[PDB]
RNA sequence: CCUACUUCACAAAGCGCCUUCCCCCGUAAAUGAUAUCAUCUCAACUUAGUAUUAUACCCACACACCCAAGAACAGGGUU
């Protein structure tokens, strides 16, 4: 409050840079978060015509995780336009080809199907690994919590935690195991 | 293999195994008994 | 950072929400051709090319030059 | 009843403990007294208020203009009290009614600045291949009210 | 637990064996899960629970030895398969796409080239139906098919 | 003057200098300009929030496109607060 | 593409000549639990097993005349 008109408007309608870490995250949940931010539906001043979308930088998109057998079952379909140009590629093959395609397509499908969609997609920055360009890193403002909490492995559990968990059963001594 | 909607063991050595998503009747003694679901 | 309190009769809710200042420790010191043009502008402003192309006289004359102003 | 700590052993949302009623009442009294003292000392600038007028709720402040979509049976320039004030708020505190604040707390006053008719609204009915076409023009009465002041009293 | 050692001469020696923790919450139960009040409160990612029924190389232990109910043995087996496919048991191995809740073996599912019409869509299974009865903490039921 | 802003009515130059003068009159040291929040620093539409601190205490912060503009406008906010002509001040009584 | 031959003739053609490069998966195995044997495994895991086509091609911001470039335009050359 007490700002001048132009600075106040600039602050209100400024676009913020968010960071998502895609490691072990479902591309769909990443895409939901990113699509909300790209549309600007996270802002109370939101309106379809106010162009109030924000920048989303998703890193480690190479390390996304699909639930179920989606890596093998989910099929991405495209057509080159030419006869016989129908191409159907499983998620695993598409991921091996382009380590950004799966998250990009998820976000593209979640965004509203209008002319603003590609302007929004211009504000989406996908990076396969931990590396991010220096200018993007300097732009970053906030990091969004990962939608899925990564379960711990036994190798990661501490011996104290293992001990704290009770033993469930008495194994017979005379067993090879 | 022979494609069958219902798999039936024929001799004693015909064994059912679910491989690559579907059931098979394999048989060492009588490979004629090979069946695929 | 809000304090909620019903009044004694329980008919009005009182919310105390003072504005919290940013700690000094949470701050940093102040540091001390058409095709290519449209590509450059699109890259600069993270938009698509379509925004930057001109519009016909019909659209330009349709635009309102004295729009109402509020506040 | 002890269940070993697993992913599904306890609800994902954090468990919540009801504060002891004695301390809850003490804290409530402290907050209410503090805000009442702020009101007494006039430690507030602009006040806004959500006020239920006509059929709608208006977010209002002093000097604001409000367009009611109906005539009010009031001469222009006549001063009025808006009695259904749902919310009154300042920079540092807000008071919420359940659902309405008491008359003793808040006094929102307005003035009938204008009595007008809305611009002509067109009602057009058309059905294809039925020779069904009807046109009507309706102008709604309107009253512009200016909110003059919002006063609060230390009656908490 | 007996282990066989070779030197040829081979012999079996019984080594240290863990025991059930003291004070089960529900003594006198059919299965360990019931004894410890875990009927519907463990998931594929509960490695601490799952590994207690796992051979050192990753295989499941027989139901006779474990004492588990039939249904609970099936649930544990399926949860263990899912944990292995999710990579949560890196040390229980015989000797790169991140997954989880994988019902089927990755090499046995064919791609869904022709998903059907809206009323006959071919859905991608997620998780296991064996866990359908788990504790529901969500307003909507958790979907087994995506 | 209803709805008007202090410096929309009273045109000033170098609000930072004017604020320094006022703080000298009040025997307060020169405020420290410090970057509270930032966004899109390297882009063509940055957002900078610059706050003025008096003895590690925030007196006023302001937004802007460049750091200089944000600092200038934070000085303007500080002047408004000192003069008591803030936006959320008590309305005029009629 | 035109050296020859042939239709022909400052060139266009074939009837003439030149060049054309990786795979796809059905199964067959290894170790191995559920079910201490066995078991290719919609168990974990190890091979045949590979598309993540490999490449190659193209990439110079800014009159007139002639041309193997061409309907116009465009393109190339004019030292
Ligand atoms: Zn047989």
């Amino acid at each position: 409050s007490s700002f001048s008109r132009a600075p106040q408007q600039w602050a209100t309608f400024a676009r913020i840079w968010y960071l998502l870490d895609g490691k072990m995250q479902p591309p769909g949940k990443l895409a939901a978060m990113a699509s909300i931010r790209l549309q600007g539906l996270h802002k109370p001043v939101y309106h379809a015509l106010s162009d109030c979308g924000d920048h989303v930088v998703i890193m480690n998109t190479r390390h996304i995780a699909f639930s179920g057998n989606k890596w093998e079952q989910k099929v991405y379909s495209s057509h080159t336009g030419y006869p016989g140009g129908f191409r159907q590629v499983t998620a695993a093959q598409l991921h091996l080809r382009d380590p950004v395609a799966i998250v990009k397509l998820a976000i593209y499908g979640m965004l509203p199907k209008n002319l603003h969609r590609r302007t929004m997609m211009e504000r989406l920055h996908l990076f396969p690994d931990e590396y991010i360009p220096e200018d993007i890193l300097k732009n970053l403002v906030e990091e969004l919590p990962q939608p899925r909490k990564i379960p711990k492995r036994l190798d990661e559990y501490t011996q104290e935690e293992i001990d704290a968990f009770p033993r469930l059963w008495t194994p017979p001594e005379d067993y090879r195991l | 293999f022979k494609n069958k909607t219902v798999l039936k063991k024929r001799c004693k050595d015909c064994y059912l195994v679910k491989r690559r998503g579907r059931w098979y009747v394999y048989c060492k003694t009588h490979p004629r008994h090979k069946q695929r679901q | 950072n809000v304090e909620l309190a019903l009044t004694s009769d329980g008919r009005t809710i009182v919310c105390y929400h003072p504005s919290v200042d940013i700690p000094y420790e949470h701050t940093k010191p102040i540091p001390r051709e058409e095709g290519p043009m449209i590509e450059q502008l699109s890259k600069m402003f993270f938009t698509t090319k379509h925004r930057w192309y001109p519009h016909g006289r019909y659209h330009r004359c349709r635009k309102n030059l004295n729009p109402p102003k509020d506040r | 009843g002890y269940v070993p700590k697993t992913s599904l052993s306890s609800p994902p949302w954090p468990e919540v403990v009801l504060p002891d009623p004695v301390e809850e009442t003490r804290h409530h009294a402290e907050v209410v007294k503090k805000v009442n003292e702020m009101i007494v000392t006039g430690q507030y600038g602009r006040l806004f208020a959500v006020v239920h007028f006509a059929s709608r709720q208006w977010k209002v402040t002093s000097e604001d203009l409000i367009l009611i979509g109906n005539e009010l049976d009031l001469a222009c320039g006549e001063r009025i009290r808006l009695e259904k004030v749902l919310l009154v708020g300042a920079d540092n505190f807000t008071l919420l009614g359940k659902p309405l604040l008491g008359k003793d707390l808040v006094r929102v006053e307005a003035t009938v600045i204008e009595k007008t008719e809305s611009w002509p609204r067109i009602i057009m009915r058309f059905r294809k291949r039925k020779n069904f076409k009807k046109k009507r023009i309706v102008t709604t009465p309107q009253t512009v009210l200016r909110i003059n002041s919002i006063e609060i009293a230390p009656c908490l | 637990f007996r282990e066989v050692v070779e030197t040829t001469i081979i012999e079996g020696r019984i080594t240290a064996t863990p025991k059930e923790s003291p004070n089960p919450p529900n003594p006198s139960g059919q299965c360990p899960i019931c004894r410890w009040n875990l009927k519907h409160k463990y998931n594929y990612d509960d490695v601490l629970l799952l590994s207690q029924f796992i051979r050192p190389h990753g295989g499941m232990l027989p139901r006779k030895i474990t004492g588990l109910c039939q249904e609970e043995h099936r649930k544990i087996e399926e949860c263990v398969k899912m944990a292995h496919r999710a990579g949560l048991l890196p040390n229980h191995r015989p000797r790169q796409l991140n997954r989880y809740l994988t019902r089927w073996a990755p090499g046995s599912v064919k791609p869904i080239y022709k998903k059907g019409p809206r009323w006959n869509r071919v859905r991608m299974p997620v998780g296991s139906p064996l866990l359908r009865d788990n504790v529901c903490y969500s307003r909507t039921p958790w979907k087994l098919y995506h | 003057m209803t709805g008007k802003e202090l410096f929309e009515m009273w045109k000033i130059i170098n609000p930072m200098g004017l604020l320094v003068e006022e703080l000298k009159k009040r025997n307060v040291s020169a405020p420290e300009s410090r970057l509270t929040r930032q966004s899109g620093g390297t882009t063509a539409l940055p957002l900078y929030f610059v706050g003025l601190y008096c003895d590690k205490k925030l007196i006023a912060e302001g937004p802007g496109e460049t750091v200089l503009v944000a600092e200038e406008e934070a000085a303007r906010v500080a002047l408004r607060k000192l003069y008591g002509f803030t936006e959320n001040r008590r309305p005029w009584n009629y």
